[PDB]
């Protein structure tokens, strides 16, 4: 069976524990940084003061309590729609160019 | 005179 | 129906002659209303320095003084009828034209022999007018566009008549006589270097018997052209104090007879044009005009070909702010580069799909249609139709494209100009040694 | 070829005139102008205006400014206080690409966030390349001045309303204007059928009155030179008495048919001449809405010439209402009205702004020939109102420029 262990490398990961998301973890690339761009201020807003403290405690090497954890139901996809709104794009950007 | 409005995608905007 | 069956369908034009010399023609069309004009050869080109500008100075006294409606008669008898008048002036070209309706069209024919012809050139309003010149003098130095063609010209073609304007210095304006102008009227104005035309709701033969009944009378009976050359050089009105610069470059063109303008109106297009409004930004074709939108370089741009007898002019004018004019020309030269080395087949059927509906939208109404006649029946001899407009095209690809660019881009000598904050602006050298790609 | 003219169920509007010609053309005619915006919503149809080159549902921004671009056509947008047209232009062989470009900006827009807000401060240029010629805020505050809700609202955008603008206002303002009764399908180039085809599929779907008060507005900005109009209550088209005005306009002076020319014919610029030894230009204002129209003059002068030379017009139309006129100054200045028509409509581009405009105002087309015999039943005891309505009526007036020698209407 599968579900079990997308629950279970979500929780071997620990970003769950500095009370961050799936989506905060993304490398930044030309194509993200549009995305990021585009996102609306209520959520983008909320996207900093989630890395910010989870900084604040990486450097403590700290943590948040087990009531402040993430769960991985909660985990939303918050990014995906703009994010794939983009490379759609991007590849009608190059093989129209083609 | 009777302006009027005229932008374009590849018409210089003008003003009638 | 189809494109190419919609241009057989069109009404091939009729050409006429006299034994004067004038050359006639028409074209019929289904549209009430119908204009004429008169494009003849003369410009700046043809005076010198003692009779410059004056070409000029007659299109302001034309239709302020006669021998059969004198005064305001003349300008009278249009508001009466109807109509429109208007004129203009080029280096080698000037045309007076009218916009009237079909059964009117007789009186029209009956005034421009009493205004080439007889006009009458009071004194008083060569007094008069030659204020108004040198009030308009003043008046082009915010023209500024029109500064950077003068200055243009006036390098390129330097020591030949071609580098006059067109409207001339104010001191031969302050010296001008009515015998020059008698002299300039009684060598330019003939028969053997005129042209009518017209279009509209008319027919051909309607118009030969005006033309055999009032030009007729014409003096039907002159040098020829010295091959005004090309120079690259440098021109440089450098001035701070203003907002932005106006800038043009631009190098040798072939003429008009040489087939390969029409690879180069392409090359113009493919490159086309951008100025401040269009609101594709990104997302626009041309390369040049995306990044013009993206970093907001310039404000404006636009490419030209001009074409003269043996030479034209080929180059583009763009505006910007003096901490951007160096990218933009970087970039610029970027693409021509480009051009004449790797040119996409599919980007040249952009251009020449630009450049169908540019001649065709050009062409809408009569009066469009009466430039190219009276031009073309100066230039190229005869009138090209629109299929055999499309039928060069159609010959053409990348492979024409890479031997043309290579052949007036690369590694010519350009010329250059500037009226504003230039401080940026690179040598002349520095330009040329960016022209030719590694 | 004869002009197709129709009509659907839902008052959706289509004509076609197969020319066989090459340049297919192609407008929409809406009634969308900015007098349906209110109060709150101003400053929207200069957006709308730009936000065509925009995300669809069908298609994306990018891909629609490079599918113009390759058959090589245009997609140009003129907008009035009543209309919005979305003109386009290509070659006959490729109008059923263009055509789905079009109704995809028009049927499926979504106006999504970040598009429009790069989009924004695209109007401040906008908004300036007008007013570097400065006519286009004289004209605005006329009827600013002159009418109160609808009309007055301008085409532009005030500043302050940039950086405010909304997308959900947008789609209440499509939703409630883009609609398949007062919308006109026009096309050119083009079969029948056809366009019967495309809005079957893709257009299947579903403001106040114009108060005159009598205003007056003054702007001294500086300007070496005048700028300046004095109007009235005019009348609205469809009426012969629209007419009576647009005949009455080449009566009293129309610009100038002549390249440089003295304008002699006028009545007015002829009435000026004397006494005043210095550069001005003046021309009619005549303008006609469906609710009303405008009816006028408009002024260029120096400073201290101003009321010098407004006083000869308002002057020299009490002449006029009073009964002293000519017959062949009439029916000259009818010729030219006759002319302009025509001569508006030579073109294609000018043709189509004549076929749709009546198919929204009314719902028939008038050939040009109808026209001018409703132009040759004029009646001059209606050319003076016409002119007794002008100085009999209330008056509203607006100016620019230096304003040290201005007076007001009273004086």
């Amino acid at each position: 069976w599968l579900e079990g262990i997308r629950k279970w490398y979500y929780n071997a990961a620990g970003f769950n524990k500095l009370g961050l998301m799936r989506d905060d973890t993304i490398h930044e690339n030309d194509d993200v940084k549009e995305a990021i761009r585009r996102l609306p201020e209520n959520l983008y807003d909320d996207r900093v003061f989630r890395i910010k403290r989870a900084l604040d405690l990486s450097m403590r090497q700290q943590i948040l309590p087990k009531e402040q954890w993430t769960k991985y139901e909660e985990d939303k996809s918050y990014l995906e729609p703009y994010l794939k709104e983009v490379i759609r794009e991007r590849k009608e950007r190059e093989e129209w160019a083609k | 005179r009777p302006v009027v409005a005229s932008v374009s995608l590849n018409v210089p905007a003008s003003v009638r | 129906a189809t494109y190419a069956q919609a241009l057989q369908s069109v009404p091939e034009t009729q050409v006429s002659q006299l034994d004067n010399g004038l050359r006639v023609a028409s074209e019929q069309s289904s549209q009430p209303t119908c204009t004429v004009g008169v494009w003849i050869d003369a410009g700046s080109r043809y005076e010198s320095e003692k009779n410059n500008g004056a070409g000029y100075f007659v299109e302001h006294l034309a239709f302020k003084g006669t021998k059969n409606r004198p005064g305001n008669a003349l300008e009278k008898e249009v508001e009466s009828m109807g109509a429109h008048l208007n004129a203009y002036s080029t280096r080698e070209h000037t045309a007076y034209y009218i916009k009237a309706l079909s059964k009117d069209l007789p009186k029209a024919v009956e005034l421009l022999a009493d205004i080439v012809q007889n006009c009458s050139l009071e004194d008083s309003q060569i007094e008069k007018e030659r204020d108004v010149i040198l009030q308009e003098l003043q008046e082009n130095d915010t023209s500024m566009r029109d500064v950077v063609f003068n200055y243009l010209h006036a390098t390129a073609f330097q020591g030949t008549p071609l580098a006059q304007s067109v409207e001339g210095p104010s001191e031969n304006v302050r010296k001008l006589s009515r015998a020059d102008l008698t002299e300039y009227l009684s060598r330019h104005y003939k028969a053997p270097r005129m042209v009518l035309a017209a279009a509209g709701g008319l027919e051909h033969r309607q118009l030969l018997d005006l033309a055999q009944k009032h030009f007729s009378g014409l003096s039907g009976t002159v040098p020829t052209l010295s091959p005004c050359r090309f120079t690259g050089s440098q021109i440089c009105h450098r001035e701070d104090g203003l907002p932005l610069a106006h800038v043009a470059i631009a190098v040798e063109g072939p003429g008009w007879a040489h087939p390969d303008n029409v690879a180069l109106q392409v090359a113009n297009a493919i490159i086309g044009h951008y100025d401040c409004t269009y609101g594709g930004g990104a997302h626009l074709s041309s390369p040049l005009a995306s990044i013009a939108a993206t970093n907001k370089l310039c404000q404006s741009f636009q490419t030209f070909n001009i074409c003269y007898a043996d030479t034209g002019l080929l180059g583009a004018h763009f505006v910007c702010d003096h901490m951007s004019i160096d990218d933009m020309m970087f970039v610029l030269q970027g693409q021509w580069m480009r051009l004449c080395t790797s040119a996409t087949e599919s980007e040249v059927l952009r251009g020449k799909n630009l450049l169908r509906n540019a001649l065709v939208s050009h062409l809408d109404g009569t009066t469009p249609v009466c430039e190219d006649i009276g031009r073309s029946l100066l230039t190229y001899g005869r009138r090209i139709p629109l299929a055999e407009w499309e039928s060069r095209i159609a010959e053409v690809d990348a492979r024409v494209v890479r031997e043309v660019c290579s052949k007036y881009f690369y590694d010519q000598c350009p010329a250059v100009a500037g009226f504003g904050p230039i401080e940026q602006l690179p040598d002349y050298n520095r330009i040329r040694s960016g022209m030719f790609w590694l | 070829q004869d002009l197709e003219f129709t009509r659907l169920p839902n008052g959706l509007v289509i004509a076609s005139l197969e020319n066989y010609a090459p340049a297919s053309r192609i407008g929409l005619f809406i009634k969308a102008g900015s007098r349906y915006e209110n109060s709150n919503n101003l400053g929207t149809s200069h957006l709308l205006r730009l936000a065509s080159s925009l995300t669809t549902k069908g298609a994306s921004s990018f891909k629609i400014t490079r599918g113009i671009e390759a058959v090589g056509g245009k997609l140009s947008v003129t907008s009035t206080r009543e209309n919005m047209a979305y003109t386009v232009e290509c070659l006959r062989d490729d109008v059923d690409i263009l055509m789905e470009f079009l109704l995809n900006v028009t049927t499926a827009p979504e106006f999504r966030r970040w598009e429009v807000a790069a989009l924004q401060p695209q109007l401040r240029i906008d908004k300036a390349v007008a007013l570097q010629n400065p006519q286009a805020h004289v004209i605005e505050n006329l009827h600013a001045a002159a009418y109160r809700n609808a009309l007055a609202n301008s085409l532009y955008c005030p500043d302050y309303r940039i950086g405010k603008v909304t997308p959900v206002e947008l789609h209440d303002y499509v939703q409630n204007h883009f609609t398949s009764a007062r919308m006109a399908l026009i096309g050119l180039g083009v079969s029948h059928p056809v366009l019967k085809q495309v809005a079957e599929q893709f257009l299947n779907i579903r403001g106040a009155k114009a108060k005159y008060h009598g205003g007056e507005i003054r702007e001294q900005n500086g300007d070496s030179l005048v700028h300046a109009a004095l109007v009235a209550e005019s009348a609205a088209i469809g009426s012969a008495e629209a007419n009576a005005f647009s005949v009455l306009q080449h009566v009293l002076g129309a610009g100038p048919h002549v390249k440089r020319g003295s304008n002699a014919t006028s009545s007015l610029y002829q009435a000026v001449a004397k006494g005043v030894h210095e550069p001005f230009d003046v021309s009619a204002f005549n303008a006609s809405y469906s609710d009303s129209g405008l009816f006028g003059f408009y002024t260029i002068s120096q400073a201290a010439s101003a009321g010098d030379v407004i006083k000869a017009a308002y002057n020299q139309v009490k002449t006029i209402a009073q009964g002293n006129l000519s017959n062949p100054d009439v029916q000259a200045a009818k010729n030219k009205l006759k002319a302009g028509y025509l001569m508006s409509v030579e073109s294609s581009e000018g043709f189509l702004d004549e076929v749709g405009s009546q198919a929204l105002a009314a719902g028939s087309y008038t050939p040009p020939s109808t026209v001018l015999q409703q132009i040759d039943a004029v009646a001059d005891a209606d050319v003076i109102n016409a002119a007794k309505k002008f100085v009999s009526g209330r008056k509203s007036m607006a100016a620019s420029g230096n304003l040290g020698h201005t007076p007001f209407i009273d004086e």
